[PDB]
């Protein structure tokens, strides 16, 4: 008999920090005789910069391909209204000179040698563009900027086909639009509050960091890994042995930091291709979630989903699923068929309803009782096939038009 | 990448000075992405901004609508 | 209706984009280029194994037959050990690289065959899965380790401008249309679905009546026709 406006976050990681490796200034240092060395190694180095670009230019495609999903910038109308519904917190904020939202905002702040990190192609300030522009897409062309041109809509008009996309009339949109608006107001306040007092909600992504920073310093720490060498330092072996066994305890640290450089890329190579995953899951929620109406379930929420709001995060992305809850059941009486004149009938769209002592016609996601006319009942067959029908009379409503 | 030309057609970046092309104010579609915001394409050789797209700001009412 | 109306226009459409989509596939390598880059990255995985073996690994030459027949055998032991695991070590690294390389093209080649479940064999309602707009259906073709789908898809143009309302209010009772929504060219109001431009007179066959209109925000007031009353007064 009641419905809720609920709002979940899906927080889903992107990609991570571009890492460029170089073998030979980091296996064998500024050493020429050690680089002589290791160009008997083949084409070790290379092979490991082609993959290490590979992947690069593989992350660099994944951001491309869940953030550039349109080729339109949309930008706000300077009138912020939409009937009562409140929108400032993922709008950007033109106050802030990094033209982010405050949900934005907080998102950044609470996510915190041989190695160059390469930035990414796309920083925060054009993926936060590119997210007000869908954001702005989605408030105002509803889903069809997503099917082509921008097709302008009022935001009830959105939100009424959206309901009726999951089998929901619109006529309790028009009864309770200020509860409507309410609800959502106070789900994205709670919500909102909820980000900010868990530190624990962003997971994913600073496990991600976390890893990849691990990588890092476990691979910066293994530079100094005897290795079953008399010394971890090349120059004091160079300037303190003779050079006949000073060659192979070179070759053998050498080929310690190899096999050290092989493990970092196969780790590197994995986890490149997990992020991989999930950058393609995050961009078919993208694609679907946000631009447009979902009937999947579980895929875009909890229970009946309306819409998805995208926010720029770093190194990832975080989905504000807005979603449909019922409440409030109430028990009542079904019945199979109304039995009238010999003639069984069954509900168009709904279902037969009855409080005990009446019988009515209601929709499934929603208790709105009316009265049983033919012309949202059709007649197909008796009332002796069926089993348990109930006795009632069905309103004519041609029937007054003649009786006077 | 990283490193800084001031102790080594110049414009400096975040991830550091391109030398050999010179930068232009207006936006055009990007053909070599660099990062950070900048890269090169080829015209002599040019730098600018990513252009994300053409601006389209849609006309919002609250009775108007469009059929296609 | 709007199929059966220009029939010959949509075969003529569809006949115009696959003639340009055809000539435009010769002039554009890039719709290949993954293919390409695979083809690529497997004659380059070649070359570094071909590479492989002629890399000493700190050994005085690259034949395994020339240090056995120039090295003392007491040394020349621990020489071809070296060897030996110097070259397992870069088969190992072929072979992670393979299973990875392994890992993502079951990945793609799964992907590929999700789309063609959905949107080969059937119709999908997803929103960009499988094509940008309104999918309508794609053409599978064969390709030399690869697959090419040629997607047709249902795009809306010439937009026009219109005024809608929320229902209409006659005779104190609210009528909301039960697929379609009222628009307005100025004057009259008529009903039409979201998707195309057929304006209906306002009939009681295709709105239904929930509750008054006192209630609602932003209604207008407009008659709705019923045959019934023509249908009687003869
Ligand atoms: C459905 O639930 C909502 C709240 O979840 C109810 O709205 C409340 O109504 C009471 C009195 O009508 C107000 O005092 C509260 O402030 C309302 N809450 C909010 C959040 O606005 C609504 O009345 C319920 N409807 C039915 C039919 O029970
Ligand atoms: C929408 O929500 C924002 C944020 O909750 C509201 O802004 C607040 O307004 C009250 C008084 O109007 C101030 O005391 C708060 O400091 C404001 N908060 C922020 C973050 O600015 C806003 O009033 C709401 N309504 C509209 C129409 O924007
Ligand atoms: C079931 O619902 C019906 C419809 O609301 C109820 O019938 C009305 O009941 C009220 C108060 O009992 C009367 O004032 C109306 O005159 C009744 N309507 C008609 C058409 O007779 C019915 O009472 C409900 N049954 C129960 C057990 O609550
Ligand atoms: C509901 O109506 C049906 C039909 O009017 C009733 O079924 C009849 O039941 C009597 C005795 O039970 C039989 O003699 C008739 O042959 C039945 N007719 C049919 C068409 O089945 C049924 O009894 C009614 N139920 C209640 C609870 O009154
Ligand atoms: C809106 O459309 C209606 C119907 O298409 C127009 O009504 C017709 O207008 C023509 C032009 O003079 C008349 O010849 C017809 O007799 C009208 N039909 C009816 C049923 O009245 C109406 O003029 C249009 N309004 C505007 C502002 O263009
Ligand atoms: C639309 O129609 C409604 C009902 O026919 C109008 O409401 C009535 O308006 C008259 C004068 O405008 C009042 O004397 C009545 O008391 C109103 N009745 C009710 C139930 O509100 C409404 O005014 C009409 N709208 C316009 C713009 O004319
Ligand atoms: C709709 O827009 C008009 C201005 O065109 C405004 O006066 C009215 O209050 C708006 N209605 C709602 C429900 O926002
Ligand atoms: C490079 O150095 C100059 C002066 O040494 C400084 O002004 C400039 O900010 C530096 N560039 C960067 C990117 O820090
Ligand atoms: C509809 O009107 C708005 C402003 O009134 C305008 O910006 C828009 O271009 C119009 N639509 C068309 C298709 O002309």
């Amino acid at each position: 008999t009641n419905f809720t406006i609920s709002v979940t976050t899906e927080i889903l990681p992107v990609s991570m920090t571009k890492t460029s490796v170089d073998c030979t200034m980091y296996i064998c240092g500024d050493s020429t005789e050690c680089s002589n060395l290791l160009l008997q190694y083949g084409s070790f180095c290379t092979q490991l910069k082609r993959a290490l670009t590979g992947i690069a230019v593989e992350q660099d495609k994944n951001t491309q391909e869940v953030f550039a999903q349109v080729k339109q910038i949309y930008k706000t109308p300077p009138i912020k209204y939409f009937g009562g519904f409140n929108f400032s917190q993922i709008l950007p904020d033109p106050s802030k000179p990094s033209k982010r939202s405050p949900i934005e905002d907080l998102l950044f702040n609470k996510v915190t040698k041989g190695l160059t990190v390469l930035p990414p192609l796309l920083t925060d300030e054009m993926i936060a563009q590119y997210t007000s522009a869908l954001l702005a897409g989605t408030i105002t062309s509803g889903w069809t900027f997503g099917a082509g041109p921008a097709l302008q809509i009022p935001f009830p008009m959105q939100m009424a086909y959206r309901f009726n996309g999951i089998g929901v009339t619109q006529n309790v949109l028009y009864e309770n639009q200020k509860l409507i608006a309410n609800q959502f107001n106070s789900a994205i306040g709670k919500i909102q509050d909820s980000l900010s007092s868990t530190p624990s909600a962003l997971g994913k992504l600073q496990d991600v960091v976390n890893h990849n920073a691990q990588a890092l310093n476990t691979l910066v720490k293994q530079l100094s890994s005897k290795f079953g060498a008399i010394s971890s330092v090349l120059n004091d072996i160079f300037s303190r042995l003779d050079p006949p066994e000073a060659e192979v305890q070179i070759d053998r640290l050498i080929t310690g930091r190899l096999q050290s450089l092989q493990t970092y890329v196969t780790q590197q190579l994995i986890r490149a291709a997990e992020i991989r995953a999930s950058a393609n899951l995050a961009a078919t929620k993208m694609s679907e979630c946000v631009l447009g109406q979902s009937k999947r379930v579980d895929f875009c929420g909890k229970g009946y989903h309306l819409m998805s709001f995208p926010q720029s995060a770093p190194h990832g992305v975080v989905f504000l699923h807005v979603t449909y809850v019922p409440a409030q059941e109430k028990n009542f009486t079904t019945a199979p068929a109304i039995c009238h004149d010999g003639k069984a009938h069954f509900p168009r769209e709904g279902v037969f309803v009855s409080n005990g002592t009446h019988w009515f016609v209601t929709q499934r996601n929603f208790y709105e009782p009316q009265i049983i006319t033919t012309d949202n009942t059709f007649v197909s067959g008796n009332c002796d096939v069926v089993i348990g029908i109930v006795n009632n009379t069905v309103y004519d409503p041609l029937q007054p038009e003649l009786d006077s | 990448q990283g490193v800084n030309c001031t102790e080594v057609n110049v414009f400096q970046t975040r991830a550091g000075c391109l030398i050999g092309a010179e930068y232009v104010n207006n936006s055009y579609e990007c053909d070599i992405p660099i990062g950070a915001g900048i890269c090169a394409s080829y015209q002599s050789i040019i730098a600018y901004t990513m252009s994300l797209g053409a601006e389209n700001s849609v006309a919002y009412s609250n009775n108007s609508i469009a059929i296609p």
